[PDB]
RNA sequence: GCGCGUGGGCCCCUCCUGGUAAGCAGGACGGGCGAGGCGGGACGAUCCGGACGCCGGGCCAGGGUGCGCCGCCGGGGCCCG
């Protein structure tokens, strides 16, 4: 057999079919730089401020 | 104290049976009275009386777990049916008949009659209390589970799975699959409108089930 | 030497588990071993091959380990261990192990006798 | 499939409609995009840069990003046992808004409107569950119009 | 079999208010096969699917067996070749046991199961008309015919008693 | 045969017992269980399953993070399931109720000097046993050294440091340098 | 988290491709055998049913019911397997 695509969905759909995870939806990768600045800006005051 | 409210419910349970075993009765017989009557005033008028449309099936799973194609199995799970001989009464909505479709070739199905429930939820009941297979003896089983339903008593039982009422889902859940004999089948290959035992059988699961039991 | 009343023992096989290809062959033990061949008749348990050993054939645990007698086995050495192990018990019985001398195995069923402790070999090495 | 190019058996699907070739409605860039927003992905063949893969083309998937002239979009794409999240940019002709959840957003505001239009008169709340289908009633069907219908006989031969 | 006339309509709808019901008389085993058989026909006669229609009633008729009577039935079977049409009268009591005996001798000559056999119509053939010499053989009064088979009940006989001291005379 | 491979998804491995040897750590997991079995409060729930923990699993938490943690609530006592250890970073330990399963001596010297009681499992389960007045609380899991490394290095999305010197250009300079 | 075996497959359905075809050579959804005992198709790794702890009772699938060989009779039609 050259090339066989038999059982490979069975194999696929045993333990499989699985969902890409939390915080890949959420995640900042490929979003605009100038977006992610402001909103580290924009974060960085009163109640959402998380430094002393 | 536990053993006097034990007791106390008991009565309880036994009181409200004593009644809706009488009630459910009336309705059973007007039903049957009802209908005849409707029918007798449709022909005077030249009209019909169409009866209503089934709004619950037992379904009997009637073929064997080798070679399942992996749809009719998982609607086989949802249905309950993992064994050969297995039956489960479900609701009749497009939802659930349009899947019982799909998997027509491994079970047999149609409307249950209310003394092949009562013999069903009777002979063949067993509960599903902890995950565990509870036999349905005594009317306590079912008002320890199905009291907030209002299903106190198996004479409730047979009623709401009959009338497919707002605490069917509750009620069938509450019944492990049936466990049953092994069926006659003059042909598990086709159709029972092609001759066969597949499909839609109507009136004739009462017929089907009744040696199953 | 009656023990307590128990129930009827029932055994799952009568007949004892034979290795395969055991009779064809001297060098093939009877003793039992599991078939691990790959074109194996007995693995694969075919119609008419030999009864394979399985956790199923397992004895009622209530009736399990019991001589036909209805007492479990003791087996004794020195009338010390008769004393120790008999304690009291009317579940199990006594045994005189085959190493036991035919002198000492008078002085160890005179002591089984005071203590009322069934011997299943009492009459061993008796001359 | 000895060959495995960026845009093979595109032939249909990168292909414009049969009186649809020529530039986009203007609509196309006039529409605003919000993040998390359900867009369509269909490929416009007159576009080159900005395309999406055929495989993305029938895709549903949120703006993840927006930016001067793409939008970032993730879809689900189901590689072997896994779905992976596959975030692309797509530019304004090949990102078209989808209906999507509109119908959920019309259920949400029915519901609760039915539920206020209750508490003022009509007080019974009204059922907010789908029902599916669900069997017919009894009914009474008049019969005096009745036809007779028979087979007919064969006469293709 | 059973002998079932069987109503149907199309779902009703805004497009129209009340469609038309229709009428079949469908001989058959069971209540179920009855009502296959009438959306079968009605798929194709009037393109009404099951799905698109209801079941008025199925209502079962009750036929009397005092009499023999003639009858006879235009049906259309299909062999291998094509599809064909055929007249066959029978005498029977009633007009289902009539289709009973149409459908066994359409098995055993022409080898054409139920499905197969759609039944165009079915009515009691007048004893002046009978164009099968079978049928018109039995009509005349007088019909004094030697038993036919009265080796079939020394023969059935014999299975009960397999050794006999003589060989029966018929 | 009956199908009970769809909707249902295998076992889970769960340690209801400790594999510790130690005879002390058995005889309070068991009364714990005892107390939850009779009691089913949730603190002893969770300190019944903390004591079958493994080492790794049961991470060390010293006087630093326990002054941090007890920041707001001095009067709780400090339920630690592992060892409570000495930090010489803080210069001042403030003072605090800790149970632990041990307290390095370090530790347990500069507890007292606070003027804290280091409590014992034993001596919790005599004055607390559901939990009242007592904060259950954990080390780092993910502190280890075998923790930074768990992944495979060299995958672009990765972010973790190969497992030996490997000191070559090859892959490590960069995307391009794959 | 750590690992093992495997990476020669084959067969039935279904649409396939090349070839005159092939128990041929290549694809493919699903299932089977591989690695599924058991009853049946006379025989048969895969076909039809049914997927296996050890037993006793009952039911009964698939296939059948002259005799070898467990188990059949009734009716209608045909009638040189």
């Amino acid at each position: 057999k050259n090339h066989t695509s038999k059982n490979q969905n069975r194999k696929d759909h045993r333990n499989g079919i699985k969902k890409p995870k939390k915080s890949a939806y959420t995640s900042h990768k490929g979003m605009c730089p100038k977006y992610l600045r402001n909103l580290r800006r924009s974060r960085a005051n009163d109640p959402r401020q998380s430094l002393r | 104290e536990r053993a006097t409210e034990k007791e106390k419910r008991a009565a309880l349970v036994k009181d409200h049976a004593v009644k809706s075993a009488q009630v459910y009765a009336r309705y059973y017989i007007d039903l049957v009275e009802s209908e005849k009557k409707a029918r007798e005033n449709a022909l005077k008028n030249n009209q019909l009386y169409v009866p209503d449309e089934p709004k619950v099936y037992l379904v009997v799973r009637i073929r064997g777990i080798v070679g399942v194609a992996p749809k009719v199995r998982t609607i086989l799970s949802l249905l309950r049916l993992r064994q050969i001989n297995n039956a489960v009464f479900m609701r009749c909505n497009k939802a659930t008949l349009n899947a019982l479709r799909i998997v027509d070739h491994y079970v047999t199905y149609g409307e249950p009659t209310v003394e092949t429930i009562r013999n069903l939820i009777y002979k063949r009941g067993f509960a599903k209390v902890n995950g565990q297979r509870i036999p349905i003896v005594d009317n306590n089983l079912i008002d320890e589970q199905l009291s907030k339903h209002n299903i106190l008593c198996a004479e409730d039982l047979v009623h709401e799975i009959f009338t497919c009422g707002s605490s069917f889902k509750e009620a069938n859940n509450f019944l492990w699959p049936f466990q049953l004999n092994s069926a006659a089948l003059k042909d598990k290959r086709n159709n029972f409108a092609e001759g066969g035992d597949f499909g839609y059988r109507g009136k004739y699961i009462n017929e089907f089930v009744a040696r199953m039991i | 030497i009656h023990p307590l009343p128990h129930k009827i023992i029932i055994k799952k096989r009568k007949n004892k588990f034979i290795r395969f290809q055991s009779e064809r062959f001297v060098r093939v033990k009877p003793s039992w071993r599991k078939p691990r061949g790959i074109d194996s008749p007995m693995r694969h348990q075919y119609r008419g091959q030999r009864p394979m050993v399985s956790i199923g054939y397992g004895s009622d645990k209530e009736t399990r380990f019991m001589l036909p007698c209805g007492f479990f086995k003791h087996r004794i050495s020195t009338v010390h261990e008769l004393k120790t192990l008999f304690m009291n018990n009317k579940t199990h019985a006594a045994q005189i192990a085959h190493g036991v001398s035919a002198r000492s195995r008078k002085q160890i069923l005179e002591e089984a006798k005071k203590m009322g402790v069934r011997v299943l070999n009492a009459d061993a090495k008796l001359r | 499939t000895h060959s495995q190019g960026y845009r093979c058996k595109t032939r249909y699907c990168f292909a414009r409609k049969f009186r649809r070739h020529g530039m986009a409605n203007l609509t196309t860039y006039n529409r605003v995009y919000k993040l998390g927003q359900y867009v369509n992905i269909k490929v416009n063949g007159a576009y080159h840069k900005g395309m999406p893969h055929r495989y993305y083309n029938g895709r549903t998937g949120t703006i993840f990003n927006i930016g001067p002239r793409a939008l970032g979009v993730q879809i689900q794409k189901r590689v072997r046992g896994r779905i992976m999240l596959k975030r692309i940019n797509v530019r304004l002709e090949h990102v078209h808004p989808s209906d999507c959840r509109k119908n959920h957003l019309e259920r949400v505001a029915a519901n609760d409107a039915a539920r206020r239009l209750a508490k003022e008169t009509g007080q019974p709340v009204p059922c907010l569950k789908r029902q599916n289908a669900l069997p017919r009633a009894a009914h009474v069907v008049s019969i005096a119009s009745a036809i007779d219908i028979t087979p007919l006989k064969y006469d293709g031969v | 079999m059973q002998k079932y006339i069987v109503y149907g309509r199309r779902l009703p709808s805004e497009k129209f208010p009340e469609p038309e019901v229709f009428r079949m008389t469908i001989y058959a085993p069971n209540e179920i096969v009855a009502k296959s058989r009438f959306w079968y026909h009605l798929k194709s006669l009037k393109k009404i699917k099951r799905t698109h229609g209801e079941i008025l009633d199925c209502q079962h008729i009750e036929e009397n067996g005092d009499f023999v009577k003639n009858f006879g039935v235009l049906l259309r079977y299909r062999s291998r070749v094509g599809q064909h049409n055929m007249y066959r009268e029978v005498r029977e009591t009633t007009s289902a046991r009539a289709m009973d005996k149409v459908y066994s001798e359409m098995a055993g000559q022409c080898r054409a199961r139920y499905h197969d056999i759609q039944i165009i119509n079915v009515k009691e053939v007048a004893d002046e008309d009978v164009r099968r010499e079978k049928v018109a053989m039995f009509t005349q009064k007088g019909v004094r015919f030697p038993h036919p088979c009265p080796y079939v009940h020394v023969k059935r006989a014999a299975r009960t008693a397999r050794f006999q001291d003589r060989a029966p005379h018929v | 045969g009956i199908d009970l491979k769809t909707g249902i998804k295998k076992r889970k491995v769960e340690r209801k017992e400790p594999k510790s040897p130690n005879p002390y750590i058995r005889l309070l997991h068991n009364a714990f269980k005892v107390v939850y079995e009779n009691t089913g409060e949730d603190f002893t729930k969770v300190l019944t399953k903390r004591l079958c923990l493994s080492k790794t699993n049961r991470p060390v938490l010293s006087v630093s993070r326990l002054a941090h943690l007890m920041h707001k609530r001095e009067d709780k006592i400090a339920v630690v399931a592992s060892t409570v250890t000495n930090d010489e970073r803080l210069v001042t330990i403030p003072r605090m109720t800790i149970c632990a399963l041990k307290f390095s001596a370090t530790a347990r010297s500069r507890i007292e000097k606070a003027g804290g009681r280091c409590m014992s499992f034993d001596e919790l389960l005599a004055e607390k046993p559901t939990g009242d007045n007592c904060v259950l609380l954990q080390g780092r899991r993910s502190c280890r050294a075998v923790c930074k490394k768990f992944g495979s290095p060299g995958r672009p999305n990765s972010h973790v440091k190969p497992k030996g010197e490997h000191k070559g250009r090859r892959g490590a300079r960069g995307r391009h340098s794959w």
